[PDB]
């Protein structure tokens, strides 16, 4: 009994190209709790990165949340990489600043 | 951790009233007994937590505030002479189930003996021929037996004997020596026994 | 329910011994706990199926303990001492908080020498005439004397068959050298049955001590019979009068 | 504060 | 005082990869205040929380060694599940359990909850009248028989009627300048062209708490509950929450349609519309 997870790549705020914010990427609705997530910065792994504490929803499902302090730009792109055992292929979730 | 009497007595055919005290018990805490006949392993009695929990022979009554318990047993008997131990197993959360009996309670159940004949007989040997043994029989439960004064002399407990079929059950202790300054009469001098127990002649 | 064995061991004071248990089939949960005179038991060791997951208990180093398939157990003490004399129970249950079924537990003695072990000497003591006149009832004493260690099982014999009805044995054993450490010890019983029948003298009256001793593992070179593993008994015929 | 669960399923 | 303290504890076996992993995390509502995991370094909670650290040391080392002695009570019923289902020995396997009490602002209970749950599928849960239990199949039928054969349900309601409610309106008391509070929502609607006849209008709510909410769109009045884009609620990592809300429209009539704003730290229910600049 296995569920694939949702995936949610945003800012803690409102994005704005030259002040500091937060990255995030929301992992939720998957089983079991095993998970791998990395965040991207143009294609490459970013290796500053900490995440919330394992813990479920009343559906049992596991949720989580990796984040990264960032200055946000013009150019740059912004991703959250996601393996589970429900995937074929790693989910690949692009940070789209107005979603 | 818990605390109760050392000893307790009691006559056959009596309800038995075996108290305990926990005072830093838990909300989640389980009151077990347990408890061990002579020479055998210890065995299951009874266990709850708030509620009273009633049994055929024995049943349970906690403290509202739950510092204390009781364990009841509704008639006792013979078989019921034993230790019960008072056990919180769960220790609030940081024991498993693991057994912390602590001294216990040693129940002695004594036989109603109603028809007394207390004596003291002399038996010898089947096989040697010096060799005594004094008898102190058939006294009711009220008497106890002590130890002789002499490290010569050697003197049983009393213990109950039950004829079964003839449901006759008496008390007797047996008391001997090596020496021979040792009669029936002085045996048991340093107990208290009735005065009228028959010495033969 | 649950077995054990030995039921009794004497060993030399640093040698090792080796106990069994066998729990009840599919019981997950197996304790042990050690037990010495006049106290409670105590904890050991736990097992969770084959897993030790609680060793709190263990006295020392010389305390190891198995459970291979998660089924039989083992405690094997290097090393013993006199402290180790207890008997060694054996628990196990359903799950770790489910009541726990003991076993028969195994009586271990440690003594110093070998040397101090000792059968015991039995005499068997006829009713006297006095309490049949006053009761028209007989007791038969029967006086188990100078053995070591205090592993004995006394039983009561008439005409070929074990009785039990009638028969009562002191729980525990006296010294007969309180002062010294070395003491052996000395038991008793008695058989009460009516006048009539103790007057039958075709009645056979034999009193059994099962006494627990050395085993061939064990060394003698004492002149006297190796204090083995046998039972000694003392037997009386019925007097007419 | 943490229940002390001691029965195992 | 009208709130709710929830725990979720969780058991992985790790066959072929080492020994089980152990987490049970305490939750007073939406407010994380404690955390238990196996992989601790030093139990000094990774959550570790304000009005809580106020208790003696007693008190933390307590729920550090009733938190361990739960790690052995799990193992044991994740090897009698793998039992009861017939399964290998290195396959893993999950147990997990949802238990707590919710009051109402009189303080009392209002009602207690103990769920437990394998591989994902429920299990065990304990009844309404905090009593008597609910078996999923016949293997939870077994733990059934034995629970009550124990009455195992007279601990579970004792710690519910008690300890739960008790500790409750403690960490209420000595966190009312946290736990019942409400951060309202910071609302506003962005603009995104589709194309030439089409735009999106998404209304967002952000730095809000408790993560309860509710975002509705309207066209001329009408709820566009059907047609509308709704993400789920997710936190922003400051304790705060976030959501948006989102519907297509052609281009010319993005003024006839309006955001429809619900939430405990708002006075009113809001209501707004895209306004360009």
């Amino acid at each position: 009994i296995q569920r694939t997870p949702k995936i949610q790549v945003y800012s803690r705020h409102p994005a704005e190209n030259g002040k500091s914010n937060f990255l995030n990427c929301y992992v939720s609705g998957f089983h079991p709790s095993d998970i791998e997530v990395d965040l991207l910065k143009n294609g490459e792994r970013i290796e500053k990165v900490e995440h919330s504490d394992l813990s479920f929803s009343k559906d049992w499902s596991f949720y989580l949340l990796y984040y990264t302090e960032f200055t946000p730009t013009e150019k740059d792109e912004y991703a959250c990489r996601v393996n589970h055992v429900t995937l074929s292929q790693p989910k690949i979730v692009k940070w789209d600043r107005d979603m | 951790k818990t605390t109760q009497p050392n000893s307790m007595e009691s006559n056959e055919e009596e309800p038995v009233h075996l108290p305990c005290n926990h005072s830093t018990i838990s909300g989640t805490d389980y009151i077990h007994w347990y408890r061990q006949l002579p020479s055998q392993g210890p065995e299951y009695v009874i266990h709850g937590l708030t509620s009273n929990v009633n049994n055929r022979m024995a049943s349970l009554a906690i403290a509202e505030d739950r510092k204390s318990s009781t364990l009841i047993l509704h008639r006792a008997t013979l078989r019921d002479a034993a230790v019960y131990y008072c056990i919180l197993p769960l220790a609030g959360g940081t024991s498993y189930g693991k057994l912390t009996f602590g001294q216990g309670t040693i129940l002695t159940v004594h036989p109603n003996i109603q028809n007394p004949d207390p004596a003291v007989y002399q038996l010898r040997d089947s096989k040697s021929s010096d060799k005594s043994v004094c008898l102190f029989t058939d006294f009711d439960s009220q008497t106890n037996v002590s130890q002789s004064k002499d490290s010569d002399v050697y003197i049983t407990d009393k213990t109950v004997l039950d004829m079964r079929s003839m449901d006759f059950k008496s008390n007797s202790a047996v008391a001997w020596s090596n020496k021979s300054d040792f009669a029936c009469a002085n045996a048991f001098n340093n107990s208290i026994i009735p005065e009228d127990t028959f010495f033969p002649s | 329910g649950v077995s054990q064995s030995p039921r009794y061991k004497v060993a030399k004071r640093g040698q090792d011994v080796a106990l069994r248990c066998d729990p009840i089939s599919g019981h997950v949960s197996l304790f042990w706990y050690q037990q010495a005179l006049g106290q409670g038991p105590e904890f050991l060791t736990y097992f969770q199926n084959e897993a030790q997951l609680d060793k709190s208990g263990l006295p020392s180093d010389r305390f190891f303990a198995e459970r291979p398939e998660g089924s039989v157990s083992t405690l094997k003490i290097q090393r013993t001492q006199q402290e180790d004399s207890a008997v060694y129970l054996c628990a196990s249950s359903l799950g770790q908080a489910y009541e726990q079924y003991f076993g028969p537990g195994t009586r271990l003695t440690v003594t110093e020498d070998l040397k101090n072990v000792f059968p015991p000497e039995v005499a068997v003591f006829e009713p006297s005439e006095a309490e049949i006149s006053h009761t028209q009832k007989a007791t038969l004493v029967c006086l188990a004397t100078g053995f070591y260690p205090d592993h004995v099982e006394l039983s009561w014999w008439v005409n070929g068959k074990e009785v039990h009805s009638g028969v009562s044995t002191d729980p525990q054993p006296l010294k007969e050298q309180p002062a010294l450490n070395d003491s052996r010890y000395a038991l008793s019983s008695r058989l009460r049955v009516s006048a009539t029948f103790w007057q039958n003298p075709r009645n056979h009256f034999r009193c059994q001590v099962q006494f627990y001793g050395l085993s061939e593992n064990d060394e003698w070179t004492q002149d006297r019979a190796k204090p083995v593993t046998q039972i000694v008994s003392a037997e009386a015929w019925g007097r007419a009068d | 504060f943490l229940r002390g669960r001691a029965y195992g399923l | 005082g009208s709130h709710s303290m929830r725990y979720f504890d969780t058991a992985m076996s790790r066959p072929g990869r080492g020994e089980p992993r152990f987490i049970s995390v305490g939750y007073v509502d939406d407010t994380q205040f404690v955390r238990f995991d196996s992989d601790a370094a030093s139990p000094r909670e990774e959550p570790r929380a304000p009005w809580i650290e106020q208790e003696g040391p007693e008190y933390w080392d307590r729920n550090t060694q009733i938190f361990k002695t739960n790690t052995q009570t799990d193992r044991e019923s994740l090897r009698n599940l793998r039992g009861y289902y017939n399964q290998s020995e290195a396959g893993s396997h999950t147990l997990q359990s949802m238990y707590g009490c919710d009051v109402g602002p009189d303080g009392r209970l209002l009602r207690g909850h103990n769920q437990y749950a394998y591989d994902g599928k429920d299990y065990i849960a304990l009844n309404e009248d905090l009593r008597s239990w609910t078996a999923a199949d016949t293997a939870a039928q077994i733990t059934q028989r034995k629970w009550e054969a124990a009455r195992v349900a007279e601990q579970d309601r004792a710690y519910l009627e008690g300890t739960c409610v008790e500790w409750l309106r403690r960490y209420l008391e000595n966190g009312k300048d946290t736990l019942e509070r409400a951060d309202p929502p910071k609302t506003h609607v962005t603009h995104h062209p589709i194309s030439d006849h089409e735009a999106t209008l998404r209304c967002w709510a952000l730095g809000f708490y408790p993560a309860e909410i509710t975002l509705t769109w309207q066209r001329d009045g009408e709820d566009q509950t059907q047609d509308t884009e709704l993400v789920e609620t997710r936190p922003a990592g400051d304790r705060t929450f976030q959501k948006w809300a989102a519907v297509v429209v052609p281009s010319g009539e993005e003024q006839r349609y309006t955001c429809h704003v619900q939430h405990e730290g708002l006075p009113k229910p809001l209501t707004l519309r895209w306004e360009p600049s």
